[PDB]
C-alpha cells in the first residue's frame, strides 16, 4: 500500500490497525535496556529488531503523502522526535536508518506547504536594502516556530556532522555491503536538506564533504542514488550565485553614480584570453578551493550509471559560472502594484500552462 | 528612472557579454582543452583506477541518453 502512494488504501490501513496493535511481547527505559538487550547478539533481540523494521514501513505506509491522516499519524510522530534523538545516540545503524526516514516524513508533513527549495524572489527593495553578503534574511516567518524547525536543524547539522567523519570511513574504508548498511545512513538524510531552507553556509560545507567522499580509488544501487541524491543537492547551490550577483548589480546600479563605473567581477581581447590563460593557470594548475568541484564533476562522468546524464548536465551547468546569470538579469521582472504584479504572475503562469496544454 | 535602469542593464549586459562571451568560450575550450587534456583532476586517475578515456566515452553515453532522454536543450 505504501508503495502505491495511492491514498485510499493508506486511509483504510490506518483505520484497520486499532484492534491488535502488535504481534510480539513488549518505553524509553525499556528501549535502552532493549538496546542493551539488542546488544546481546542473539536471538530475542533479533526478533524485536525485525518487528521494529517492519513497523517503520508502518510509518512509511502511513507517511505516503497524506496530511489529514498524518494528523492521525501524529502521536507516534511526537514520540519520533524524541526517538530521533534515540536514532542518533543508539548506534542502531540498520535500525535508526528507518528512524531517520520517519522523522523526515513527519516533519515535512507537519509544516509549510511551500516546499522551500527554489528561491524565485530575485528582486529587492527600491534601494539595495542593506547589501548583506554574510547573512540572508528572506522570509523569517514561513515557519512560525522557525527555531522549532531550527531545533530539528540543530539536530540536523550534528547528524550532518556525523556524516563528516563518515567520509573518512565511507571513503577511507571501501564500499561494502556493511558499508551499504552505512550507505543507508546517509541514504535519505540529504533529502531532509531538500526540504531544508533554514540556512546556507552549512550547505556549502556539506557539498565539500560529498566531493571528499567521492575520491581515492575505483554497482552502488542506493549508492549511485546517494550520488543521485547529492547531485540534486548540488543544484541548490546554483541559485545562490545568481541571487548574490543580482543584488550586487542592483545596488551598484541604483545610486546616482551610474556612468560606466562598474568594472567588478562575479567570481582586452587578448586580456580576456590572458585571464582565460590565467584561469587556465588556475584550471590546469564561495571562493575556496574550486578544483575539487571541477574534479567532482569529472569523477561523476567517470562513474556513469543510468542517472549519469543528469550528472553530466549538472557538470556543464557548473562549468558556466556567470553567463546565464547575465541572461538571468533579463528574467527578473512599485511597492503598491507589486501585489497585483504577483497576482498577474500567478495568472500568467496559469495562462502559460493552458497555452502549453493547447 | 526605470527606463534608465533597463538601458543601463542593457549596456552592462553587452560589456559583460563581450567579455563574458570571450570568457565563456575560453572556459569551454579549456574544459574542451581539459577534456582533450583530461589529466588535471585525473592525477588520482593517473595514480590508479583511471584510464583517461575521457570525452569519447562520455560523449557516447551522453548522446544515447540525450536522444532517448528529455529535451536536448
Amino acid at each position: 500500500s505504501m508503495n502505491k502512494s495511492i491514498p485510499v488504501t493508506q486511509e483504510l490501513i490506518c483505520k484497520a490497525v486499532l484492534n491488535p496493535t502488535n504481534a510480539d511481547i513488549l518505553i524509553r527505559s525499556k528501549s535502552v535496556r532493549e538496546l542493551a538487550q539488542d546488544a546481546k547478539e542473539g536471538q530475542k533481540e533479533d526478533r524485536d529488531v525485525l518487528s521494529y523494521y517492519r513497523y517503520q514501513l508502518n510509518l512509511f505506509a502511513r507517511m505516503c503523502l497524506d496530511r489529514q491522516y498524518l494528523a492521525i499519524n501524529e502521536i507516534s510522530g511526537q514520540l519520533d522526535v524524541d526517538l530521533i534523538l534515540r536514532c542518533m545516540s543508539d548506534e542502531n545503524l540498520p535500525y535508526d536508518l528507518r528512524a531517520s526516514f520517519c522523522r523526515l516524513m513527519l516533519h515535512m508533513h507537519v509544516d509549510r506547504d511551500p516546499q522551500e527549495q527554489v528561491t524565485p524572489v530575485k528582486y529587492a527593495r527600491l534601494w539595495s536594502e542593506i547589501p548583506s553578503e554574510i547573512a540572508i534574511d528572506d522570509y523569517d516567518s514561513s515557519g512560525a516556530s522557525k527555531d522549532e524547525i531550527k531545533e530539528r536543524f540543530a539536530q540536523t547539522m550534528e547528524f550532518v556532522e556525523e556524516y563528516l567523519r563518515d567520509v573518512v570511513c565511507q571513503r577511507f574504508p571501501f564500499s561494502d555491503k556493511e558499508k551499504n548498511k552505512l550507505t543507508f545512513e546517509v541514504v535519505n538524510l540529504a533529502r531532509n536538506l531538500i526540504y531544508f531552507g533554514f540556512y546556507n553556509f552549512s550547505d556549502l560545507l556539506r557539498l565539500t564533504k560529498i566531493l571528499l567522499a567521492i575520491l581515492d580509488c575505483v554497482p552502488e544501487k542506493e549508492d549511485i542514488m546517494v550520488m543521485d541524491t547529492k547531485l540534486k543537492i548540488i543544484e541548490i547551490l546554483q541559485f545562490i550565485l545568481n541571487v548574490r550577483l543580482d543584488y550586487r548589480i542592483s545596488c551598484l546600479l541604483c545610486i546616482f553614480k551610474r556612468e560606466f563605473d562598474e568594472s567588478n567581477s562575479q567570481s582586452p581581447g587578448a586580456l580576456d584570453f590572458e585571464h582565460i590563460e590565467e584561469q587556465a593557470e588556475g584550471i590546469f594548475g564561495h571562493g575556496g578551493r574550486t578544483f575539487l568541484r571541477v574534479l567532482l564533476h569529472l569523477t561523476m562522468h567517470d562513474y556513469p550509471p543510468l542517472v549519469s546524464g543528469a550528472l553530466q548536465l549538472l557538470f556543464r551547468h557548473f562549468s558556466q559560472r556567470q553567463e546565464v546569470l547575465q541572461a538571468f538579469k533579463q528574467v527578473q521582472l512599485s511597492q503598491d502594484v507589486d501585489n497585483y504584479k504577483q497576482i498577474k504572475q500567478d495568472l500568467d503562469q496559469l495562462r502559460s500552462i493552458v497555452e502549453k496544454s493547447e | 528612472r526605470n527606463i534608465i535602469e533597463r538601458l543601463q542593464d542593457i549596456v552592462s549586459a553587452l560589456e559583460d557579454r563581450l567579455r563574458p562571451l570571450v570568457q565563456a568560450e575560453l572556459s569551454v575550450l579549456v574544459d574542451v582543452l581539459h577534456r582533450p587534456e583530461l589529466l588535471f583532476p585525473e592525477n588520482t586517475d593517473a595514480r590508479r583506477k583511471c584510464e583517461s578515456g575521457g570525452f569519447i566515452c562520455k560523449l557516447i553515453k551522453h548522446t544515447k541518453q540525450l536522444l532517448e532522454e528529455n529535451e536536448e536543450k
